[PDB]
């Protein structure tokens, strides 16, 4: 199947640099044009860049042309895409795009996220929820920049009833929290552990939830 | 630049019914050279990148199955989706494939409508590594209910709390199509530890009440 | 007028095409438009066919034929073609 993996995202600085890539399988990549295709959070969807499969020709939006640049290692089965002179307005999740004709956008990575602000990065505080006196527990992530946070329970074996509530933003930073259910004969007799990861932190904790209060 | 329109921004339809959305082109996409539209229609689930709906105004991808039909020419396009299912979830959205740059309408968003149900709701006091930190956050949980319109009053010693508390509600849920929503109370360590009895309540039927001392 | 802007877009269609798909597994002759027709991935040792191009003026009536060009055992096009079928009808 085809697969496009974004990476590279993160904080910058505004008016600073930074590079992104798009790892392609699961097809010829050195015969298909690509393309890299922004959001804004909780926006629609702008095109931002296309480059031909050889290099040869290269199309740029507007709000863009002049900063950034689209380039390719077909070897290395790889897109790129080079921006400058970032501004708050660049702040979106970056997807990379291959066409299928009769279209030239047809199939999407999973996008990565781009946050151009002059805030610092901070890691999150995890802290567990257990109840007091079917059992629902959490865990709170609290106090990080910037987006976004992965959290997973008992590394992805806990799957479904799940609730990983959207992040709200306090004094440049922000909060989730994420439920899970279970049935109480497996906890606590095992473990229940919430995996947090944040990326522009290198930070990856696993919080056990202990049950007393 | 072709600017694409979309209408309506947003609508509610429950599961089995059939809805119609508009998207309009400010010039012809039609190419009467080949006789094909290039307007191509996308479908962006919750938390996912947009799916590849139908190309060339009416042309079904491969595995998109026949209750979404794609139609129009010119200027006027129109995406239909019948026996419409939970899983319809998403912001469907038309581009421009004519000519660069490639542009996008603002999307229309699809919601369900779903018969009600009550939040199971849970209660958490603060962690003791928070505790120790100087901070006292009070989780609460209002899980799978419908409609999203609902309300949590936070009481301390049994006074109504407002100071401190941020909400935060899911996307609607791909497979049951309901919401669920996160309460949270921060208080400093200090206030936290001046009260005994914390309660949140949610209403939409009388209250459903959760509580813990300490 | 008319004529060359649709045989610019025909051309522009060309391109994209091969920008969009890749060839079929296995040696191909490499997908080309020649300033009269678009030439398709096609499979070595074959002789590729593709519809008569839209741009003509006289499209209608013969959109329906075909032009020939050989692809060679070495996935190399030939300089010889067919295009009777897509000829005038006067
Ligand atoms: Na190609």
């Amino acid at each position: 199947d085809v697969q496009l993996v974004e990476s590279g995202g993160g904080l910058v600085q505004p008016g600073g640099s930074r590079k992104l890539s798009c790892a392609a399988s699961g097809f010829t990549f050195s015969s298909f044009g690509m393309h890299w295709v922004r959001q804004a959070p909780e926006k629609g969807l702008e095109w931002v860049a296309y480059i031909s499969s050889g290099s040869s020709t290269i199309y740029y939006a507007d709000t863009v042309k002049g900063r950034f640049t689209i380039s390719r290692d077909n070897p290395k089965n790889t897109l790129f895409l080079q921006m400058t002179s970032l501004r708050s307005e660049d702040t979106a999740m970056y997807y990379c795009a291959r066409g299928k004709y009769p279209t030239w956008i047809a199939y999407w990575g999973q996008g990565t996220l781009v946050t151009v602000s002059a805030a610092k990065t901070t890691p999150p505080s995890v802290y567990p929820l257990a109840p007091g006196s079917m059992v629902t527990l959490g865990c709170l992530v609290k106090g990080y920049f910037p987006e976004p946070v992965t959290v997973t329970w008992n590394s992805g074996s806990l799957s479904s009833g799940v609730h990983t509530f959207p992040a709200v933003l306090q004094s440049d930073l922000y909060t989730l929290s994420s439920s899970v259910t279970v049935p109480s004969s497996t906890w606590p007799s095992e473990t229940v552990t919430c995996n947090v990861a944040h990326p522009a932190s290198s930070t990856k904790v696993d919080k056990k939830i202990v049950p007393r209060d | 630049d072709i600017v694409m329109t979309q209408s309506p921004s947003s609508l509610t339809v429950t599961a089995g019914e059939k809805v119609t959305m508009s998207c309009k082109s400010s010039q012809s996409l039609l190419n009467s050279g080949n006789q094909k539209n290039y307007l191509t229609w996308y479908q962006q689930k919750p938390g996912q990148p947009p799916k590849l709906l139908i190309s060339w105004a009416s042309t079904r991808d491969s595995g998109v199955p026949d209750r979404f039909t794609g139609s129009g020419s010119g200027t006027d396009f129109t995406l239909t989706i019948s026996s419409v299912q939970a899983e319809d979830l998403a912001v469907y959205y038309c581009q421009n494939d004519y000519s660069y740059p490639l542009t996008f309408g603002a999307g229309t968003k699809l919601e369900l409508k779903r018969a009600d149900a009550a939040p199971t709701v849970s209660i958490f006091p603060p962690s003791s590594e928070q505790l120790t930190s100087g901070g006292a956050s009070v989780v609460c949980f209002l899980n799978n209910f419908y409609p999203k319109d609902i309300n949590v009053k936070w009481k301390i010693d049994g006074s109504e709390r407002q100071n401190g508390v941020l909400n935060s509600w899911t996307d609607q849920d791909s497979k049951d199509s309901t919401y669920s929503m996160s309460s949270t109370l921060t208080l400093t360590k200090d206030e936290y530890e001046r009260h005994n009895s914390y309660t949140c309540e949610a209403t939409h039927t009388s209250p459903i009440v959760k509580s813990f001392n300490r | 007028g008319e004529l060359y802007q649709r045989w610019e877009h025909y051309g522009q269609e060309c391109q994209k095409m091969l920008e969009t798909t890749e060839p079929p597994s296995g040696l191909a002759c490499n997908g080309s438009f020649d300033m009269y027709a678009c030439w398709n991935y096609t499979a070595a040792n074959t002789t590729a066919r593709v519809s008569c191009p839209w741009y003509l003026p006289w499209f209608r009536q013969v959109s329906a034929g075909f032009v020939f060009r050989q692809c060679g055992s070495d996935g190399q096009w030939g300089s010889w073609r067919d295009h009777t079928q897509c000829e005038n009808p006067e």
